[PDB]
């Protein structure tokens, strides 16, 4: 009937431990789960406990503990990967009643880049004089990507790609404006690396 | 088996308008629920059932109609949709414990129809500075100008959809009231870059207007349709 999560984010380190909260307000004797979603998919389920071991495991060492006690079912993971980053939602159920969800709690794991190199790189769309943008790459998770300020500039958040090599980890963001000439060191301005697009041949 | 199935995935109405969401499951569950997520309030309950026949109401059934025709059949009616009811919709099956979901229907119910428009998809070309110091290339993709922001970004290099290297936004962001913008990363390697037999696209397919649907506007119908925007890659020096 009644389920809370306190926190609707959690960003942390990848190596380092997650616990998520998870308060129940349930007439009866609940079941309780804790289900997972991958963006843009539905939810898969993590974990379940209906009686018995307080302590219910899931896949990865992902653990859930009970409690009538204090009413909770805190998730928690002893470290945490980079491929852990979904929406956590804790719900509650019971005998003849329909799942109860949290409100969800979206977790943001940083990997760990050894050897950042920030650079902003003026980028052209070639099929369209003008048309121009910048992407901010290959820094460290750690630091804050600078938010908007004025209209018809746009900065994205940013976003960790993977290739196919062992390190091939890069976190980008993007941005881009409608102005007559505002450059990607301005924009930008609260980092460090600008390779302007001087160009040559040898 | 292994299923639970929704359709259409993707919808557009107008307030006023009759919308039915449908769910078929492959489980024989007797149980069938329908839930909406939005910011804020997680996953909902609207209505659901306990057997083939029979319909019982969720959390928040004002608005919505249910209907269980058979078993593996759940339906969801809007009779009279308004711009409330536009949210990502979820069906579940379930045998008493867990739930088996379905992949989600994006639904807007808009005051005026005429505010849904495709994108323009924009290929930018890799740095060649980038190129120099780290031999990596980031081709990187912009849609912009799409209302409903019921789209899906792809990759394609040389005929074959590609996910190694890609790193898309996971949410459409509002760059105006009515005009959504998306990115997308593809990172090859620089010798993969100025091999000019490689061909690179990336695609976006919107989903809008259906072939029955009337347009009131003297425009061209905002229907689904992939757009895409291409590059070759280029040799160097
Ligand atoms: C740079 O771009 C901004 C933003 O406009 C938007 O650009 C993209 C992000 C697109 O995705 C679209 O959503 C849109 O084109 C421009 O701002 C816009 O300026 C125009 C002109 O002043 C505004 O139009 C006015 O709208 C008011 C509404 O009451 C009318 O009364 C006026 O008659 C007039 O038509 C428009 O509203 C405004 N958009 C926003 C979101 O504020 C900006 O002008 C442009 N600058 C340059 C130098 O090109
Ligand atoms: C249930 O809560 C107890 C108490 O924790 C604190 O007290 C609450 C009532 C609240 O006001 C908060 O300040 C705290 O949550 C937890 O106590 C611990 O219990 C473990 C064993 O379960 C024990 O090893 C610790 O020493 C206890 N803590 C202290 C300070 O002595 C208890 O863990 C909670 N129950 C479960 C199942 O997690
Ligand atoms: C847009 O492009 C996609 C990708 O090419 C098309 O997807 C195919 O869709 C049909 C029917 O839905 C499937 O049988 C194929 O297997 C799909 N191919 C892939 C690679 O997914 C899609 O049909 C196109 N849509 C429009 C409206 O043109
Ligand atoms: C990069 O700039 C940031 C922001 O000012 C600064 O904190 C940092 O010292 C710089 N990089 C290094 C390696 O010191």
């Amino acid at each position: 009937q009644s389920v809370t999560q306190p926190d609707a984010r959690v960003t942390v380190s990848e190596g380092a431990s997650l616990q998520l909260r998870c308060k129940y307000s349930y007439s009866a004797t609940p079941y309780l789960f804790w289900y997972v979603q991958y963006p843009r998919q539905g939810l898969q389920l993590l974990l379940k406990y209906y009686s018995g071991d307080p302590v219910v495991q899931g896949v990865n060492g992902f653990e859930a503990e009970f409690s009538k006690s204090n009413s909770s079912f805190h998730l928690r993971k002893a470290s945490v990967h980079w491929s852990d980053s979904a929406v956590y939602f804790c719900a509650v159920s019971g005998f003849a009643s329909a799942l109860t969800f949290g409100s969800g709690t979206k977790v943001i794991v940083l990997p760990y880049i050894q050897n950042p190199e920030p650079a902003v790189y003026a980028l052209k769309d070639p099929r369209s004089q003008d048309s121009t943008l910048c992407l901010f790459t290959d820094f460290d998770s750690q630091i804050n990507v600078p938010k908007t300020m004025e209209s018809g500039t746009f900065i994205t958040d940013a976003t960790v790609l993977d290739m196919k090599a062992m390190d091939s980890k890069s976190n980008g963001a993007i941005a881009w404006s409608n102005q007559t000439s505002f450059t990607c060191q301005d924009i930008f301005k609260e980092t460090n690396a600008t390779y302007p697009s001087s160009d040559v041949p040898c | 088996e292994a299923a639970v199935t929704q359709s259409p995935r993707n919808k557009v109405a107008v307030t006023g308008g009759k919308v039915t969401l449908s769910c078929n499951q492959t489980n024989n569950h007797n149980n069938m629920y329908w839930y909406r997520q939005d910011t804020g309030h997680g996953l909902r309950l609207i209505h659901y059932s306990y057997g083939a026949g029979s319909t019982e109401k969720g959390d928040i059934p004002d608005g919505y109609k249910a209907s269980r025709p058979s078993q593996e059949n759940f339906s969801l009616i809007l009779e009279l949709a308004t711009p409330s009811q536009t949210s990502v919709y979820f069906c579940a099956s379930g045998g008493g414990g867990t739930l088996y979901f379905g992949a989600g229907t994006r639904l807007s119910v808009l005051e005026d129809l005429r505010n849904v428009t495709p994108p323009k998809v924009s290929l930018f070309e890799p740095s060649k500075a980038e190129i120099a110091n780290k031999q990596k290339a980031t081709l990187v993709c912009l849609a912009r100008g799409f209302f409903p922001d019921h789209v899906e970004l792809s990759w394609w290099v040389n005929g074959k959809e590609v996910h190694s290297g890609v790193s898309t936004d996971p949410q459409a962001y509002k760059e105006s009231n009515y005009s959504y913008c998306l990115s997308s990363r593809l990172r090859v390697s620089a010798t993969f870059w100025h091999n000019p037999r490689n061909h690179f696209r990336c695609q976006v397919q919107f989903h809008g207007l259906s072939e029955e649907d009337k347009w009131p506007e003297g425009s061209p119908k905002p229907v689904t349709q992939n757009i895409s925007a291409e590059a070759w890659g280029r040799a160097d020096c």
